RNA sequence: CGAAGGGACGGGCGAUGGCCUCCGUUGCCCUCGGCCGAUCGAAAGGGAGUCGGGUUCAGAUCCCCGAAUCCGGAGUGGCGG
RNA sequence: GGGCGAGCCCCGAGGGGCUCUCGCUUCUGGCGCCAAGCGCCCGGCCGCGCGCCGGCCGGGCGCGACCCGCUCCGGGGACAG
């Protein structure tokens, strides 16, 4: 009673199951080695970066190479509880990544920079 | 009333160049896979080539209604089942010292399933009836057994399928089934089936062993030859006769 | 057609089985114009193209 | 048992019963690929003499080799 | 405009309010109306002369 | 010389989720289905959408100021028409 | 099977055997798919209540689209190779 409408035979859609492993392959998940402390190495005391602070209301940091603009923005929020308007990154010709994190206008750059230790 | 004149027919014309073709059955023209196409024409090669009578003998299979009584009589003699060996072993386990018995009395007769078991007890004339499956995909396992049972005087029958012959034993396939011993009240029931099988396989053995099979062409080719025969008949049947 | 000395006629047929228009690459006979009906089959009549 | 007759039948390869069987098999294996698995041995007694036992883990394959 | 700019354009800016609008020129769409109509009338003419052939012969 | 689709609309069965009213989730069944084959291949080919001023010792259609524009999302649709 | 079919013979002008012709497209640069109709069953609501009764809502099957077969169709083929 069932006819073959098409002249081409196609492989039937067979049922396939998912993974029910009897044991995990690795014993434990790997700990995050790209946490909020390994992503922020140290800021800059450069007078070129110093001038950017009170003028552009920003902050300058050396950031780990495997970072991301979403993680760098979340990192400075986690450490020094300051909100970020935008985060701006570049890779220096020495191997590492530099970030120009822009603050919101409601906070002051040089006020929080004294809490960092740089002046 | 009930009818409404807004229901016209507007039929579809399925002609050449007319309205489009419907979704009819196309089973003849499906591009089948390699494994389907191989096995379908493999049975055709079993009808094209001149199959030898030692292999063609398995095309003459026991008929339908006699196969029921062969299986009905074998149903009460089937080999015993897993966990019933343990039911049999445990039942005789207490009897050692429970009711003063060593259990030496009797083992009930059962069938035989392997080709090596059957052939040993056919050479020694311990067989009374041999059942042979025809669809063994190496045919070389059972070719001499139809020929060997004739000389030893053991009746042999050919049955459809190793599946239902593999259902008497508790397995998948079973090529051979041989009756060694039966009970006294089933001896008369086995005897009425022995003579019916001998007159079909053993007694007319000279007919089977020189009976070639095959040489059957395709219906597309046979009808072309039959068209030539009737055209030759149409040309010269009324001119003289 | 570049590299060929003969023009090609773009003939469009309708598939008599499924609803699509089938495009073909016919070598144009001398006298073939656009919009001219071209027949294809055993019962077709006898003329150019 | 039956293993002795299957051995001695296979030695009469020129006989017409075996020419039909060798014709059907060589036609069948030519339509398949150059290397694929067989589920059960075509020659059971020859496999057992070379060390094959019908138990779990004993696998057989079939390979086409070009003549010449 | 460039074809990927067509996403931000409005519906009325991409076609014209007419049958076969925005993809068929006004000269030929009305000629297709008077092409399809005359075939259907001729097919009625042929089948009437086909019907008298059934009745007469 | 190939069983080369893992996709989708609608319906039925059952379930969980959030105020199991509603919407959403996945499994099976019916149904539809091609498109010429994985993939790579242009910083001068195609390719939606940023410009003006100012600012550095050395970067600025990228930083600041001011004006826009493109894409994706939105369940309760955020509002009006 | 089926008929506009070319007709012949027998013929009761209903019709049977014989050769062949179609599963019904040539005037135009238009459209054509995801079935209409028929028949047989199934479920829910309401009124008659004798319910294969009637009205509404929602489905299945077959004909429509004849049946059976063993190579997908052809072209070679015991030669090619």
């Amino acid at each position: 009673k069932k006819i073959r409408t098409s002249p081409t035979f196609r492989r039937p859609k067979t049922l396939r199951l998912r993974r029910q492993p009897k044991y995990p392959r690795k014993s434990a998940p790997r700990r995050n080695k790209l946490d909020h402390y390994a992503i922020i190495k140290f800021p800059l005391t450069t007078e070129s970066a110093m001038k950017k602070i009170e003028d552009n209301n920003t902050l300058v940091f050396i950031v780990d190479v495997k970072a991301n603009k979403h993680q760098i923005k979340q990192a400075v929020k986690k450490l020094y509880d300051i909100d970020v308007a935008k985060v701006n990154t570049l890779i220096r010709p020495d191997g590492e990544k530099k970030a120009y994190v822009r603050l919101a206008p409601d906070y002051d750059a040089l006020d929080v920079a004294n809490k960092i230790g740089i002046i | 009333k009930v009818v409404n004149p807004l229901f016209e027919k507007r039929p579809k014309n399925f002609g050449i160049g007319q309205d489009i073709q419907p979704k009819r059955d196309l089973t003849r023209f499906v591009k089948w896979p390699r494994y389907i196409r191989l096995q379908r024409q493999r049975a055709i090669l079993y009808k094209r080539l001149k199959v030898p009578p030692a292999i063609n003998q398995f095309t003459q299979v026991l008929d339908r209604q006699t196969a029921t009584q062969l299986l009905k009589l074998a149903h009460k003699y089937r080999p015993e089942t897993k966990q019933e060996k343990k039911q049999r072993l445990l039942a005789r386990a207490e009897k050692k010292a429970a009711g003063k018995g060593d259990v030496p009395t009797k083992r009930p007769p059962v069938l035989r399933a392997g080709v090596n078991t059957v052939t040993t007890l056919v050479e020694n004339k311990k067989a009374q009836l041999v059942v042979i499956a025809h669809d063994v995909d190496p045919i070389e396992l059972v070719v001499f057994l139809p020929a060997l049972c004739r000389k030893m005087g053991v009746p042999y029958c050919i049955l459809k399928g190793k599946a239902r012959l593999g259902r008497l034993v508790h397995r998948k396939t079973c090529t051979t089934v041989a009756f060694t011993q039966v009970n006294s009240e089933d001896k008369g029931a086995l005897a009425k089936l022995v003579e019916a099988i001998r007159t079909n396989y053993n007694d007319r053995y000279d007919e089977i062993r020189r009976h070639w099979g095959g040489n059957v062409l395709g219906p597309k080719s046979v009808a072309r030859i039959a068209k030539l025969e009737k055209a030759k008949a149409k040309e010269l049947a009324t001119k003289l006769g | 057609d570049p590299g060929r000395g003969a023009p090609l006629a773009k003939v469009v047929f309708r598939d008599p089985y499924r609803f699509k228009k089938r495009t073909e690459l016919f070598i144009a006979a001398e006298g073939i114009h656009t919009g001219q009906f071209v027949y294809c089959g055993k019962k077709a009549q006898l003329n150019i193209g | 048992g039956a293993y002795k007759y299957i051995q001695e039948l296979w030695r009469k390869k020129q006989s017409d019963v075996m020419r039909f069987l060798l014709r059907v098999r060589c036609w069948q294996y030519r339509q398949l690929s150059a290397l694929h698995r067989a589920p059960r041995p075509t020659r059971p007694d020859k496999a057992r003499r070379l060390g094959y036992k019908a138990k779990q883990g004993y696998v057989i394959y079939r390979i086409r080799v070009r003549r010449g | 405009v460039r074809p990927k700019v067509l996403m931000r354009l409005s519906k009325t800016k991409k076609h014209v309010s007419r049958a076969y609008g925005g993809s068929m020129c006004a000269k030929c769409v009305r000629d297709r109306i008077k092409r399809a109509f005359l075939i259907e009338e001729q097919k009625i003419v042929v089948k009437v002369l086909k019907a008298q052939a059934q009745s007469q012969k």
